[PDB]
């Protein structure tokens, strides 16, 4: 019913800037909500961005200020835009779309490495 | 529902030997409700097996449970003389649910029956009823055929039969035979007569006599 | 450790009866307890259940007839059986149920003969022998209820080679049976030969002489 | 302004034993439920007091989603006024129920092959269960007068069985993932709501 494909990924320098895309696909409701999330290497997933049901962006603390996460509605694409990477920024990236409140759908996972 | 079916209806084997029951469901089933239990004679059943493969505690080490399925065995091993009885097993759906059971039966060789036939006493006529027994004496194996014949046409429906327990002596089996007819129909006929198969006759044997020649 | 039933015994077709069961070293009420009866002949047949919290399941052929229940107090299980049907006769026995563990305890059972026959003793009619071989005589004891009935040759002396058969249940609902006994031949000119018949019942001992 | 997260219920990658049966209470957001009835999938789908269809027209004050794995024979115990060993024993409905009872064959997460045995149900216990209790006891089951001092053996049962889930089980037999939704609404606010 829902498919997320993921791009925009690679290895960095520290200082550099990537984005990321998921782009979605289906039988989508209304009421969906789509946010990125990373996993480092041994830790534990976690919420980067997200846009909330009233299109407010939502933001981790330790990429605020970097990190930028957009919804262009037209392609039902999400969008993160990361500035000042850093190797803390290190991990398999993936976007969630909660679908309807009853369901969610991951992607294939994207990895971003940031190092010198 | 779940239906059990048991077979063979009855197992004939020998002290030492292997016995082997099976129990086929309607429909498959969990393992872990099917139990077997043993009956002897006047006694209530045993608890020999549960969750088709554990023996209960008490149970000798030749009892042995195994399946899955549909397809449910009961093994004892190496027979003893007391373990010749009657084999239920059982299972479980919202109450439970019993197969018909197998009789296990002492195996012997080929016995024919002696056959004997009783006419009515006079006492008996007096009162208003006749009552005409066959009696088949010490035979095996069980099955065999009695067949009532008067003045030559076959009989049916005025009989009933008894059989006793396998001799504790000769492991054996007899059978009784009564024909019941009124007084007034005893005497609208002659000949009276009681005709046996049995696989220990090389062709059936009949017994008869006349009504009223000594 | 001990299930005893009692209650059983005669009744009538379209009456009722109810019967105990007495636990000894098991809580009635903390338990899954079955009633399995048993007719003449026949296999196991299970005919109601009650769980420890207290629903209780019924097999068809007894559905709005039997109620299963306990007393807490007596530690008892009771079967509660109404409009009672000649083929509801049988051996009740009750069982503590363990569901995966099977049904480890078991009572010896109490009867229950749902019959509207009056009780009756037996007649006894001899079986007579009908020459370097076996003969074979005995007594036919017909139409007595209820069971049971004992017979035994020349007082005790004679039991080998005799044959006492199961009763049958004649259409009239009395019982018939009979009992039979094979000797030499020649054993019938020098030996006189009795069977004795109790039905106790209806206080009926007879001796019949059988010879030819 | 927040969506309901059932689906912390419907995609969880493992379901709790019915006996330790999971409850996650929904307040203050919304959620589409025709993303829920119309994706197939569910061989049960029994609305009580309420009709599915509706559902989205409704605002409740909570709403509880409760789950757990049975056997495909017991899905007709999670209902008003059942009786059985689920439902006086593990997970009772009342009889006042209004909710929906979903359920869909989940033997190809919830079976192994030589047997999960790691799905338990309540067996034994005294009494049977109030509406929506949850006993998590594992004390041995005293079936006589004797005390059992925390010892199985004769009239001393552990009180729970694992179920035996195996792929080859018949289908009456094959686990079945349960979520029961319950619509409570005692007064305001009623914060649960569709589109
Ligand atoms: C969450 O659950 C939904 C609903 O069962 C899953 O969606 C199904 O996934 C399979 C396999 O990808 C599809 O064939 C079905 O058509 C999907 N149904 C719907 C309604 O989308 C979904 O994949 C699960 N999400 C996970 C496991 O992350």
């Amino acid at each position: 019913e829902v498919q997320l494909q993921e791009s925009g990924g690679g290895l960095v320098q520290p200082g550099g800037s990537l984005r990321l895309s998921c782009a979605a696909s289906g039988s989508i409701s209304t009421l969906n909500v789509m946010g990125w999330y990373r996993q480092a290497p041994g830790k534990q997933r976690e919420l980067v961005a997200r846009i909330t049901l009233d299109g407010r962006p939502e933001y981790a603390d330790s990429v605020k200020g970097r990190f930028t996460i957009t919804k262009d509605g037209a392609q039902s694409t999400l969008y993160l835009q990361m500035n000042n990477l850093k190797p803390e920024d290190t991990a398999v990236y993936f976007c969630k779309l909660e679908n309807g409140g009853f369901f969610y759908y991951w992607g294939q996972g994207t990895q971003v490495t940031v190092s010198s | 529902e779940i239906v059990l079916t048991q077979s063979p209806g009855t197992l004939s084997l020998s002290p030492g030997e292997r016995a082997t029951l099976s129990c086929r469901a309607s429909q498959s089933v969990s393992s872990s409700y099917l139990a077997w239990y043993q009956q002897k004679p006047g006694q209530a059943p045993r608890l020999l097996i549960y969750g088709a493969s554990s023996r209960a505690t008490g149970i000798p080490d030749r009892f042995s449970g195994s399946g899955s399925g549909t397809d449910f065995t009961l093994t004892i091993s190496r027979l003893e003389p007391e373990d010749f009885a009657v084999y239920y097993c059982q299972q479980y759906g919202s109450s439970p649910t019993f197969g018909q059971g197998t009789k296990l039966e002492i195996k012997r060789t080929v016995a024919a029956p002696s056959v004997f036939i009783f006419p009515p006493s006079d006492e008996q006529l007096k009162s208003g009823t006749a009552s005409v027994v066959c009696l088949l004496n010490n035979f095996y194996p069980r099955e065999a055929k009695v067949q009532w014949k008067v003045d030559n046409a076959l009989q049916s429906g005025n009989s009933q039969e008894s059989v006793t327990e396998q001799d504790s002596k000769d492991s054996t089996y007899s059978l009784s035979s009564t024909l019941t007819l009124s007084k007034a129909d005893y005497e609208k006929h002659k000949v009276y007569a009681c005709e046996v198969t049995h696989q220990g006759l090389s062709s059936p044997v009949t017994k008869s006599f006349n009504r009223g020649e000594c | 450790v001990q299930l005893v039933e009692s209650g059983g015994g005669l009744v009538q077709p379209g009456g009722s009866l109810r019967l105990s069961c007495a636990a000894s070293g098991i809580t009635v009420s903390s338990n899954y307890m079955n009633w399995v009866r048993q007719a003449p002949g026949k296999g196991l047949e299970w005919v109601s259940l009650i769980y420890s919290g207290g629903s209780t399941y019924y097999a068809d052929s007894v559905k709005g007839r039997f109620t299963i229940s306990r007393d807490n107090s007596k530690n008892t299980l009771y079967l509660q059986m109404n409009s009672l049907r000649a083929e509801d006769t049988a051996v009740y026995h009750c069982a503590r149920d363990l569901v995966v563990y099977g049904m480890d305890v078991w009572g010896q059972g109490t009867t229950v003969t749902v019959s509207s026959a009056s009780t009756k003793g037996p007649s006894v009619f001899p079986l007579a022998p009908s020459s370097g071989g076996t003969a074979a005589l005995g007594c036919l004891v017909k139409d007595y209820f209820p069971e049971p009935v004992t017979v035994s040759w020349n007082s005790g002396a004679l039991t080998s080679g005799v044959h006492t058969f199961p009763a049958v249940l004649q259409s009239s609902g009395l019982y018939s049976l009979s009992s039979v006994v094979t000797v030499p031949s020649s054993s019938l000119g020098t030996q006189t030969y009795i069977c004795n018949v109790n039905h106790k019942p209806s206080n009926t001992k007879v001796d019949k002489k059988v010879e030819p | 302004t927040n969506l309901c997260p059932f689906g912390e219920v419907f995609n969880a990658t493992r379901f709790a034993s019915v006996y330790a049966w999971n409850r996650k209470r929904i307040s203050n957001c919304v959620a589409d439920y025709s993303v829920l009835y119309n994706s197939a999938s569910f061989s049960t789908f029994k609305c009580y007091g309420v009709s599915p269809t509706k559902l989205n027209d409704l605002c409740f004050t909570n709403v509880y989603a409760d789950s757990f794995v049975i056997r495909g024979d017991e899905v007709r115990q999670i209902a008003p006024g059942q009786t059985g060993k689920i439902a006086d024993y593990n997970y009772k409905l009342p009889d006042d129920f209004t909710g929906c009872v979903i359920a869909w064959n989940s033997n190809n997460l919830d079976s192994k092959v030589g047997g999960n045995y790691n799905y338990l149900y309540r067996l034994f216990r005294k009494s049977n269960l109030k509406p929506f209790e949850r006993d998590i006891s594992t004390e041995i089951y005293q079936a006589g007068s004797t005390p059992c001092n925390g010892v199985e053996g004769f009239n001393c049962y552990f009180p729970l069985q694992s179920y035996g889930f195996q792929p080859t089980n018949g289908v009456g037999y094959q686990p079945y993932r349960v979520v029961v939704l319950s619509f409570e609404l005692l007064h305001a606010p009623a914060t649960v709501c569709g589109p």
